[PDB]
């Protein structure tokens, strides 16, 4: 629309100039949520289910 | 989780404008918060959905 | 130096190009995702 179009040709150009985030932030998570998945089962049995 | 995340794009899409297009900062990321403009006012309003 | 060398190829030849090779053949993903929706 506002930029040069591409059905398969512009969507691949976009997914090549910021894939850092949707891989490093969807990763800065997980291990940011790892202290709760286990790591503790005594006092925080609720951190497990969360 | 989320509070950590949303802060990366406004720092990573900042890398593009100086690691790719070369030119000096300040007005560098000026037009990159416009690629995520609706991904600001319409991430929250659809995050707020659930 | 370069360790970002490791995944800059994994982003292109094993991702970008391989990704372009699945909408290349959209087809069977019509059922593969309907077996995940009615699989979950």
């Amino acid at each position: 629309d506002k930029e040069g179009k591409g059905l398969i040709e512009a969507t691949l150009d976009a997914v090549r100039m910021r894939l850092r985030p949707i891989l490093m932030t969807s990763l800065a998570f997980i291990l940011g949520v790892m202290p709760l998945v286990i790591s503790t089962g005594a006092g925080s049995g609720a951190q497990n289910a969360v | 989780g989320l509070l950590v995340d949303a802060a990366i794009v406004v720092v990573e899409n900042v890398e593009r404008v100086m690691a790719e297009e070369g030119l000096p900062p300040k007005e560098a990321t000026r037009k990159s918060m416009g690629q995520i403009q609706g991904a600001l006012v319409g991430i929250a309003m659809v995050l707020s959905a659930v | 130096f370069g360790w970002f060398n490791r995944m800059f190829e994994k982003s292109t030849h094993h991702y970008t190009d391989s990704v372009g090779g699945i909408l290349r053949s959209t087809g069977r993903y019509l059922v593969l995702y309907l077996i995940i929706v009615v699989g979950m």
